[PDB]
């Protein structure tokens, strides 16, 4: 198949930027080549026919242009709604192939996350599981490292994360991390911490409690 | 006007057959192609066959050919994509778009809204809802955090509200996370006042359709040695 490699895979920007993405075909294509918006939760939505058409209601400010292989989408004037996922199609031959795709991130300063670290409840203790989590609130930009700690040992492949969007209001991320263990190791052990790495931190701060304490 | 018309979402056991549908609204169909979508979760799109139904003709990525069939009812305007035997890896979104003939110009402009095929082994099963209670250790500044760890149901998806909804600002509620067992898991939060703690009331409203399970639980802070 044409592989079509897309590129930047993510970026930020702020309104009123200007931002450019470029995806290039291995075999020549000509100019069929296409480009695509995607909301969350929605159907992809088609901006740019073959050979830079803009389709009938794209706004002036999104803009096509490529022939045989290289190819970029640019949007002036980065307006609030235009920060989405975008994609690229070649309809030159079969298999249709699809660029990875580019994520738009509202730019802001830095922001140090709030920790915050809660034991176990007791509702739950009494069932033989243990939950640890520690909440990481609202800090830009996303990378963000968290490290379980139990009495002192790093832990590993004990832990799940997931973050959210990007706030609409605030632009930050808030990320939450949970320390799995049976009721019977969760007692083995005393102090359990929660160490959080950040480039809006000098450095790591850590959230800890003992079991019992509370 | 053209509207594309997709059959709802899908959870289904691995081994299982499945049958999703794309009803075509506003057009002629013969005049037109069909093109099956998938988009695995957090990923891209990818093309996977497509119908023309004044031909019947079928054509078909080479990845997929011999595990789907792509097929069409021309009377009720309705193009179909078929399994025979599931496996958890077709968890997806599949979309349906239209597209034109061999040296057409304009390529999926229409596009169906969507279906959710998940494929699991576990069985439905209602959440336990569990108090992050706040605390000292959850007390920032003057910005205290609590919440409700959603644990342990499927499938997805739960809503958690706070205050039946009356409770909005400074609340997040994560993606959830798939489990081992799985059995999925999330968490909603809210960051609050450390004086109001205190004196206001916080439950988390936690609704899990497929299992006609609804909770409510408190979340009272705690006294620590
Ligand atoms: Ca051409
Ligand atoms: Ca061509």
């Amino acid at each position: 198949e044409t592989t079509v490699t897309q590129s930047p895979s993510f970026l930020s920007a702020s309104v009123g930027d200007r931002v450019t993405i470029t995806c290039i075909t291995t075999t020549d294509i000509d100019d069929d080549m296409n480009w695509f918006q995607q909301e969350p939760g929605k159907a992809p939505k088609l901006l740019i026919s073959e050979g830079n058409i803009l389709r009938p209601g794209v706004p002036s400010r999104f803009s096509s242009s490529g022939y045989g292989t290289d190819f970029t989408l640019t949007i002036s004037k980065l307006q609030p709604e235009d920060f989405a996922t975008y994609y690229c199609l070649q309809s030159d031959n079969l298999p249709f192939t699809f660029g990875q795709g580019t994520k738009l991130e509202i730019k802001r300063t830095v922001a140090a996350p709030s920790v915050f670290i809660f034991p176990p409840s007791d509702e739950q203790l009494k069932s033989g599981t243990a939950s640890v989590v520690c909440l990481l609130n609202n800090f830009y930009p996303r990378e963000a490292k968290v490290q379980w700690k139990v009495d002192n040992a790093l832990q590993s492949g004990n832990s799940q994360e997931s973050v959210t969007e990007q706030d609409s209001k605030d632009s930050t991320y808030s990320l939450s991390s949970t320390l799995t263990l049976s009721k019977a190791d969760y007692e083995k052990h005393k102090v359990y911490a929660c160490e959080v790495t950040h480039q809006g931190l000098s450095s790591p701060v850590t959230k800890s409690f003992n079991r019992g304490e509370c | 006007e053209v509207q594309l018309v997709q059959s709802g979402a899908e959870v289904k056991k691995p081994g299982e057959s499945l049958k999703i549908s794309c009803q075509s609204f506003g057009y002629i169909f013969i005049d037109h192609t069909i093109h099956w979508m998938r988009q695995m979760p957090g990923q891209g799109l990818e093309w996977m066959g497509a119908i023309s139904p004044r031909h019947d003709i079928t054509k078909y990525n080479e990845m997929f050919r011999g595990q789907v069939t792509i097929s069409a009812d021309k009377s009720s305007s309705t193009a179909y994509l078929q399994w025979s035997s599931l496996k958890a890896s077709d968890t997806a979104m599949y979309f349906c778009a239209r597209g034109g003939f061999y040296g057409s110009t304009i390529w999926f402009d229409f596009w169906g809204q969507g279906t959710m095929v998940t494929v699991s082994s576990a069985s439905t099963k209602g959440p336990s809802v569990f108090p992050l209670a706040p605390s000292s250790k959850s007390t920032s500044g003057g910005t205290a955090a609590l919440g409700c760890l959603v644990k342990d149901y499927f499938p997805e998806p739960v809503t958690v509200s706070w205050n039946s909804g009356a409770l909005t600002s400074g609340v997040h509620t994560f993606p959830a996370v798939l489990q081992s067992s799985g059995l999925y898991s999330l968490s909603s939060v809210v960051t609050v006042p450390s004086s109001s703690l205190g004196t206001q009331t916080y439950i988390c409203n936690v609704n899990h359709k497929p299992s006609n399970t609804k909770v409510d639980k408190r979340v009272e802070p705690k006294s620590c040695d």
